[PDB]
Formats: C-alpha cells, structure tokens, sequence
C-alpha cells in the first residue's frame, strides 16, 4: 500500500524524481519468471546441465495524467527514435521501497516500452500506460 | 603345477548343442522286445543311445537309425524316440531293475555268510553262496540260481537267472507262470547280495504274473505310464484286421491327441478300408511285397517329430517329400487310382525332363466329414490343445482363485491370448478366406453372436468364455466351470498346376 | 467527452474536415504499444542494448452513417488502388483537442486501413468502421 | 431491415433473381477489413509507405429451404469443378439495396464458397448456409 | 426429425443396411464449407481467379450400441488396416431421405475416420461415434 | 458402471492384475480417434484414395493411492529408462470388461506416458494419474 | 496436509533447511506428465517401439515472504549468471514427506527457474513465487 519508485537518469533527470500513483486495475511493477538453466538427457539416462543468461524485467502501469507519468513520457520521447530529434543515451537506475523496509535497487537499464499518445477506451475513460524496463544487476538491501 | 584346466576348460571334437529349444511331437514304438520291462517307458535322445542299449542286430536299432536320419524342408532333425513294450503271451513274474554298472567283477569277498532275503507271498532265505572264485560274471550267475534251486519254493525250484552284457541288468524268472508276485527285501547282514546284486537298491521295478493282453488294451497302459508323444506306431510282425480296427477306434476315442500309423499291403488296403472307415487320426501307408520293410509306417512320423512349433512357419505341407532310403510302391496311373480311393499313402516315381523323382504322394487320414482329413491340420490341432491345456493349468496353479465372474472370464482371455499369437505366428491360423452361406449359418448357430463370421473372415479367429454351475459324479456337492468356443479357418494349398502354352 | 479530431489532407481536403462522432461499444482512438529498444545478454552476463526504429499508429471508430464517416470513406476511395481510378498520392495530417487543453498534433501520415461497404450484424443493426491510420511525426503541445 | 439484394450472371441468369431471406442469428451482408497500404521505417527515422493491392469480398447468409437460396446453390453447382460435368465461366453482379437510398453495385466477380449438402445441427435445425462472394470494382450510388 | 441413411457398400454390403439413430447432442449428418475458387489482384488493380478442385465430406454420429453402429463399425472394420488381415476395398454410397421429398445421393466414397473401440466419459456415460466420410459425385433429386 | 480392466506383462506381472478404481472427474478408458485414409483431388475432378497406417491407443485414469494405481507405477518403473536401472523389455496385454458381455482384447502393446511422482491442486487433493497406452492389435468378441 | 519439503544444497546448504507455508490458490508441488516410449506403425501394419529420454520436473509454490520462500531464493541466485557475481555449481537434493509415510527422495538436480524480485497483484496483494526444479534420480521408500 504504502510503495514507492525512485528513478533516477543519467542526463535527463540526473536528480531523478518519485512516483507513487500506481493505477487500478493493471499490475503495477510486475516481473516475469526468470529462466537461469537448461537440460539435456542423454542415450542411457546421463543428464547434463548448463546455465542460460538472461536478466531482469520489470514493467510499472500509472494513472494517464499525473506527474509522474509525465516524466516517465518525457524520459521515453528523450530516448526514442525519430525523424529529426536527438537521442540522449542515457542508463536509467530504480529503488523500490516497499511496506516494512525491504529496498530493492536496479543499476543498468534502460526504457523498451511505451505508448506515445493517450487512448480511450469503450466505457469513456482514458486508457493505462505499460512502461517496461530492463535492467542488468539488483541488489536486495531489504534483510530486515 | 596346477592342471590349468582348473580355470579355463575348453573341450573339442564334440560341439554338442543345446539339447531343447523347442515343443516337438515324438515317435513311439510298442515292441515284444523281453530287454525292455512291461511297466516302464524308456526315451533315448540319439542313435548311439538305442545301439548301446537293444544292440546292433535288433529290430529296434534299424528302426532308429533310419529315423533319426531325416533332414526336412527346412534343416531339422527329430531328436528323440521314446519305446515301449507290449506284452505279447503270458508272463512269468520278474525282478530287475539294475541299470548300475557295477558288473565290474568285484563280487570276491563276499562268499563268507551269505542270507540273502526274499519277501514273497511266504518268505525264505538262501544259504551262504560262495563266488569267491569269480570266473565270470555268467559263472556267478550260475551259483546264484544253483542256490536259488536249492529252495522246494514252486517258484524257486525252477528260477533261473540270466545276464546281459550291453546293458548291467540282473533278472530273475520266477519258474511258474500266469500268477506271482517276487520281491526282495535288503537285510543288514553285511555279507548281502542285496547291496552287492542291483536288487533292493534304489529303483527295482517289480512286474507280476500277467496274462496275454490286446494291443488296445496294451497301449492305454503305456499311455497312463507317460502320454509325451505323438503318432505311435506297433513293432513286429503285422497285426491283425480286427486288432488294427480295435486300436483305431481305442484312438478315435480320444479327440484328436495322436496319430496312428499302420503298414498294409495292396491286397489287404482295399479290405482294411472298409473296417477303419471313419476313426479319424489312423494313416495307411502300402507296403512292397517284392522288396524288404523300408520302414514306410515312419514316414508321417519323422516329418512330424521334424516340426518346431515354437518357430514361425512351423506349418508345412506333407504331399512332397523324398526318403532316398525308401523304395517304390507303385508305378502306374491306374493303381495310383485305386489307391487313392482307399485314402492310401505311398512312394511313386515318376520321370519329368529325363530324371526320376520319388515322394510320398498322399497325406491324406481317415475319417469323417466333421473330422480333419489333411495331416497337417491334424497335427496343428495337436498342439493347439496341448498349448492350451498347458496355459489353463498353469494359471489355475499360479493364482489364489479365479471367481464364477466376469473378472474369472477376463483372466481366462487374457492368459489364452499369447497362444493365439504364436498359433497365429506358426501358421495354424489364417486370414482372409471367404466364407460361404452355408459356414455363415453354421457359424452363427455354434455362437450366438452375429458378425462373427466378418471376424473370422478378417482376422481369422474367434473367441468367447462363459461360466456356468453343474454337480459332479463322484459327490453330490455342486461346483462351477468355465465354457469357452474358438472358431478358426483352415488354410488351402496348391497341389496342381495346369498351364496352355500359345504360340503367336 | 469533448473530444475532436480535425483532419487535413494535402489534395483532397486542402481545407480539412471534423469528425465528432466516435461511436458507441468500440474503441475510438485506439494506439497500439510503441516498442522503442531492444536487448541481448551475453555469456558472462554482459548486456547489450540497441534502439528499435517505429513509428506511430492510431485507429478511431466511427458511426456508420455521419458526414465524418464520409469524409473517411471519400479519402479512402480517393488513396486506393483499383481497377481504373486515379490515385491521388496525399499527406494526411491530424490534430486531436482533448478536455483541458493537451492538443496533440501528427503532422506526416497515410492511411491503411477501412471497410469498403457497410455490413449488417446479426442482430439486425449497421457495423461500425475502424478506419486505421499510421504517421511519423508526433508533437505535444498540452503542457498545460 | 428493409434491404435486398439483386443477384445476376452472365450465362445462368442473364435477367438476375433477387433474395430476401437473410437468417436470423448469422450475420448477413458481411466483409472484412480492407487493407490499402504498408509502411517502412528504416534507420534514422525515415519512413516509406507503398499501396497494396486487395479486392472487396462479402458473404451473405440465406435460409436453408428458400428461393433465393436454391438459385444461389444452382450458381455455385453450374460453376463448380467435379468428375464430369461441364463448367459455365461466367461473371457475375451484384446490387444492393438499402433502407432510404444507397445502391452498391458491384461489376465483375465469381463465387468462392459454399456448402454442398443441408447439414442438421445438434438440436435438430437445418443449418445455415455461408455463400461466399469477391468482386473487383464497386460503385456507391447513394449520396441522397 | 424422420431422416433416414441408407449405407451400400460394393463387397461387404451389397444389398445394404439403414441407420436411423442419430444421437442427441453431436451433430448428425455434417459437412464442412466448400472452397470452389481462387483469386490474386495483381499490380494496378488487374484481378485473376481460377477454380479449385475439392470434394464433399461428411461426418456421421450414432447411439454407442445400436444396430447402425455396429454395421459402420463392421464396414471400417473391414476396410482398415492392420498387422495380419485382408482388406476388402470397396466403394460406398449414401442416399439421405429427409423429410418432404429431397433427396440426396453420394456415389463414389470411402470410410476415413472412426474409433475403434468404445469409451466411457467423466459422467460415466458411453462416449459418441464420429465416423467420417468422402464422397467424389452428388447429384439432388429433390426439386418438389 | 461394473467395468474392469485386466493387464497382464510378459515378465513383470505374468500372471496379471486387475484395476477396479478409474476416479472420479478424469475420463477412464479414452481412446482418440482412428484415421484410416487419405484423398487427393486432381485437376478435372479426380480422386484418388489411399490407406493411412495407425494403431489403437487407450489411456485410463486411476485413484491415486489404490493397489492397481501402485501396480500401474511398478510397470511403468520397470520399463522406464534411467541413469543406472535395468530395463525388462515386456509387451503388456489388456481385456476389458464390459456390462452385457462386449469383451474387448488387446494383445501386443506398451507403456507410454504417465507421472512419476504424487502432485497435490491447489484445492488441497492428490491430483490423478494419466497412464497412457499403445497396442497393435485389438479383437472384438463381445458383439452380443 | 501434513506435508513438507526438506532441501539440501553441496555447498550453500550442506546441512539443509525445510520448507512448510506451500501457498493457498497456487498448485504446489506441481509435476508435468513423463514421456516413456515413442512408436511409429510402417506400411502392412507393422509396429516399432523405441524408449525415449527424460528426467523428472518439480515445482514448488511459496508465500512471498517466509523464511523457505527466502532461502530458496538465496540458492538460486547463488547459482545464477550475472554481470560480476561468483557463481557456485552446486547439486540439490529434495526430500517430500507425505502424511502417512510415503518418502520421496530425488539425488541430483539443479534450479532452474524463478522470480528475481517480488510483484504485486491488481488486488493489491504480493504475487507468488514458481520455483522451478529438475532432478535425475527418483526412490520411493514410502511402500507402507
């Protein structure tokens, strides 16, 4: 309930700013499963195992006009690829501080995903905002 | 140093096989050889074996040595004979059951204190005998029945004892005749014959005074003693029509477990027809008045005893096959023709592109129109039972109990149905044969169930089981059983081929 | 609610036209998500990320018999290929004025998408139009 | 609610016939979505559009016991292939009208696909049948 | 609701056999869509078709243990093959009388699909027979 | 409702067991459906015909702790392929019980698929346990 | 119910740690279907029977936060490929006591799958953890 998300930017935003309107009916920060090995049988039953690499994926949905989303639109269109606009390459950085401690920070990243104009749907209202991200190394400060 | 055969053994010049492999039918021959007991059944597994035994002038040995030398279609060999013996006229009461090699002359020694004890329907004793001199084993045997002449016993005053030299047996012969019972016991003297003769020792057979019995009579007998063969056939001089007719129907009164095989003579074969018309499972097979035996009576049985039903196209047919030590029976059309009527097999000879060729030129039983006519189908179902038989024992003996239900029922399939996949594997079973109207009805009267018939068409077979209640002879005590019916199809051959050459 | 879209093009309707009628159980407006980077982690667990090249894609739905719709279905007929037609090769441009400020302006596009004849549904009424659209340059004007 | 539809051929049915029976739960008078052109973006940006080249296709579902269907069904059998019998190639036309106004005509075409027997669904009804249509050029003739 | 099939097969039933047990919830006597023809619009609008070549199929389903059942069962029986049985090929055909007149009537065919033995389902209720079949020429003599 | 099913192996169990337990919401005794011929249509009408080879496949779906079920999983570790396990190569038959008679007999076959280890749903319950099979001949004798 | 899961690492856990709180509406303890044999059916009815390869797969769900849930995660990224991280090759081994006995015990196995970093629901609730396993060697000791 009481969840936060810092980002922070290289270039853009090297202060970084705070977002904390998580919206309602989407999945705020969510994670998919991570594959870390694979295995082979053999002819007679040997079994092999190697490690797969990957890395860590995180997507956070916001309410459509709210400040946050804003910078997190401003951050994309910096970063995008366009006709005539140059692209700030800049490694974006995240700490999530959850409900009785538990910090968790991601260093290397960098914005995949967006939708560069708002949408409304059926009912009438306007419609949520994906934003995935990728990140390369997390650390858990959140023992307690 | 150590022999070194310790370790590795290795044994050449021999190379003998592996002795069973395989389910074979066998011969068996009832003879009046006085070598072999009434009471037991004795199997010889080579040639070598029957020499030994009967010695190289009996009868015996050049019905084996032609047997066992016989090379089917596909390269087998019988393997084994088995003999019996037909008591012929009235017998004396015997004692002898001495199979030991112990005739190694070491009987001195044992002159001092001899009491040998016979248990008979009054006993006796003998005095001391002295074979310490030990001449000959044919001299002890003399001092042997000289103290058994001592004795007024009616039959000790003219007992005699004989010896054979092939075999290590010691007999005695009780000196009436038609009644008796001998038998001896093995004292603790330790100067007794008892351990120093064969008798009392292990196994001794005991045969009573018996009189003269018919062959069907004899061969039932022989049957109870052990029933492991097939198509049987009598020894010796031919045999009466009227104890020909009695063993064919004492054989037809069993269903279709053996094969009777008989030698007749062109005179005789017309006559004989008529008195074993029907009794399925009797073959006729001519014999040459203008030339020695030939042993022709064999000739169904070597192909039989050749069979190996445990392989896959075990199933052959019996119209073609050449025996080089046979000789010919007939020569001409017409007495090919006669023949045939009376359902006769025999060797011709006949010439195609200047070489002579010679086979057995029938393979046709007597019997019925319900009954299986062909050989080969014969004996097909001679084994079927016999496999089948053999899988229901062995599930009754492997089980806690089979209920009166339907699970009873579906053990019972389910332990028939790997039969029914070799039988259909060795040829017995065949598929795609059409059938007519007059089967269809027949069919669907034996089985309840329609479309049976489009299975046996197709596949070839069929089978069902039902349990039902019914009370035994013996007690008044109800009990259940099982009923089954399996329904298969015969298979057809080419015999004949007729061709029309065209030019332009 | 007070929602208006102005299109322009530049040979057919050199002066532009409003559509106002967004039709009733379909999604006007509609974007699909913008994919703006891509990434491939390496034995050892390097990262390594690139920029994906796209461009904007917007549909809007409208009522099957509205002087909007046939405007669309004019410009349609017009960019089409056929038989024997002339095809007029046009720009199209699009403005949308959402409540409270926030116009959003797309200035390089052409459309793809339509229905050429009207259908009848099941239940006995007409089918609405999707009318999809893609352009290539995107500005925001609605900071306020 | 008021619509029909006028079909004529060039070689079975010079004069034409006319259908009315369009079922109730089907969706009569349908087609799909109509594709006219394709886009690119290469790097840096730029982006290049070309025409694709498509045709109008419709399908109409008729009652299973009608006029307008037997006719339909002796059009697709004079026009089928099969082991011998002769094959009429003719091309066929297509009108359709509207409540208040609006023709649609439709020049050149041929039938695609049908159903060859009545078929009886699980609760006891003879089912419906599809007759598929694609045409070449189409003409609208109701401004009014 | 009084539809009969009459079943003839050249060696295994020449005379014939009827199946009037159709079953409640499957679908009895069904048959999938009929392509008959091709298009392909080429550059500048020009448009091509050409004529496919398929044939009728139809699906039959029956009551577990019944008399038609078991004659179907038979003739797939008869037809199938296996490790060591003949194979009768023969020819089927099928006349469909339905109710008031229309006749139908399939020549040339041959049994394709079946179960070969039955199954029990979840509820513990004996599970239906699809028993599926082409057929190469049908002709209708059901005008009345 | 009183169907029993008897296995029987060549080595491992020569003498058979029976199953009696086939649970309660999966589907015992399933069996999928046989295909037994492919067409082909030519040009000009054509058809041509040929025999497709397949075999019977039956799966039955047990309790999970019963004395069938356990023998079921002896048979299936018996002939299962592991790092160091002999395997006993049998060929397993099977009859199946019918009420009203209808025997049904399958002679050479073998294990195919199944679950090595007891799982636990999400409600709390021991889940069931598949056991597919194979066989190659089958043989109806119950059609009374 | 009265079940649990005792796992043993070769170096991070070499004396083990259990685990008990197994989750509410996840499926824990989850096991896919094995895979034994694979047969092929040639022309004339013939049939082939060859053993296929496979090794046991295990999943075990857990709540968010307990401390099974934390060492099983501490395992897996002891195990994992990362930027500048040690990575420790280490064989697990799983023990699961049922109630009423029925021991299960699996030698040589390796994580394989899992969820870096904790994601909350729409609800508003923590999501749960899969846990992925697969091992090489099965006992079961559990014939009371």
């Amino acid at each position: 309930f009481g969840s936060i998300c810092a980002f922070t930017a290289s270039r853009t935003f090297p202060n970084g700013f705070t977002v904390t309107e998580e919206f309602a009916d989407a999945d705020p920060i969510d994670s998919p499963p991570f594959a870390a090995a694979d295995t082979g049988a053999g002819l007679n039953g040997d079994m092999v195992v190697w490690n797969r690499a990957n890395i860590l994926e995180v997507v956070v949905n916001v309410i459509p006009n709210t400040e946050g989303e804003r910078n997190l639109a401003v951050l994309l269109d910096a970063n995008r690829t366009g006709k005539d606009k140059s692209g700030a390459r800049d490694v974006v950085g995240l700490v999530v501080a959850m409900p009785d401690g538990s910090k968790i920070t991601c260093t290397n990243g960098t914005p995949i995903d967006g939708v560069l104009i708002n949408a409304v749907a059926s009912v009438g209202r306007l419609k949520t905002k994906p934003y995935r991200f990728r990140f390369e190394k997390v650390i858990k400060a959140g023992t307690s | 140093m150590i022999s070194q055969s310790r370790y590795i053994r290795i044994i050449s010049g021999v190379g003998a096989a592996a002795p069973v492999a395989g389910r074979k039918l066998i011969l068996r021959v009832m003879t009046t050889n006085n070598v072999i007991p009434p009471g037991i059944v004795i199997e010889f597994d080579n040639a070598n074996a029957v020499l030994s035994y009967f010695g190289a002038q009996s009868e015996e040995y050049q019905r084996a040595a032609a047997y066992f030398k016989f090379i089917s279609k596909s390269v087998n060999s019988p393997s084994s004979i088995s003999f019996a013996r037909w008591v012929n006229t009235a017998i004396a009461p015997m004692v002898v059951g001495d199979n030991l090699p112990k005739t190694i002359a070491d009987f001195a020694g044992f002159s001092a204190g001899v009491l040998t004890i016979m248990v008979g329907a009054a006993e006796q004793n003998i005095t001391a005998i002295d074979t310490s001199a030990a001449t000959s084993m044919d001299n002890v045997a003399s001092i042997i029945q000289t103290e058994i002449r001592k004795n007024a016993d009616p039959q000790l005053a003219q007992a005699t004892v004989t010896w054979n030299q092939n075999t290590n047996q010691f007999t005695l012969v009780g000196a009436t005749i038609g009644t008796g019972v001998l038998a001896v016991a093995k004292s603790a003297d330790p100067q007794d014959m008892s351990t120093a003769l064969g008798w009392s020792t292990s196994n001794v057979v005991n045969v009573a005074g018996q009189s003269a019995d018919l062959p069907d009579a004899a061969v039932a007998k022989s049957t109870n003693v052990s029933n492991n063969f097939g198509s049987f056939l009598f020894a010796g001089a031919p045999l009466d029509n009227d104890q020909i007719k009695a063993v064919s129907a004492w054989n037809a009164a069993q269903n279709n477990q053996f094969i009777y095989t008989v030698a007749t003579s062109l005179a005789n074969l017309g006559t004989l027809f008529t008195l074993v018309n029907g009794n399925a499972g009797t073959a006729l097979n001519v014999l040459s008045a203008t030339a020695a035996n030939d042993f022709v009576e064999q000739c169904p049985s070597e192909i039989l005893a050749a069979t190996n039903y445990d392989e896959p196209g075990a199933s052959q047919n019996y119209m073609y096959y050449q025996f080089p030590g046979r000789n010919i029976t007939v020569s001409d059309d017409t007495v090919a023709n006669t023949v045939d009527k009376s359902r006769g097999n025999y060797i011709g000879v006949t010439q195609a592109n200047g070489q002579q060729l010679a086979f057995y030129q029938r393979g046709i039983l007597c019997g019925g129109p319900t009954d299986a006519v062909d050989m080969n189908v014969y004996a097909n179902e001679i084994w079927l039972k016999s496999a089948i038989a053999q899988a229901l024992l062995d599930l009754f003996l492997n089980v806690n109990a089979v209920p009166a239900s339907s699970t009873g029922e579906a053990m019972t399939l389910a332990v028939l149905q790997p039969v029914l996949d070799k039988a259909t594997a060795n040829g017995t079973f065949t598929y795609g044969k059409e059938i007519s109207a007059v089967q269809q009805q027949y069919i669907t009267q034996v089985t309840g169930d329609r479309r049976a018939w489009r299975q046996v068409q197709t596949l070839g077979y069929w089978i069902n089981i039902t349990f039902s209640s019914y009370t035994n002879s013996n007690t008044g005590l109800t009990e259940w059983k099982a009923n089954y019916t399996l329904i298969y199809s015969k298979g057809d051959a080419i015999r004949f081929v007729e061709g029309s050459d065209v030019m332009i």
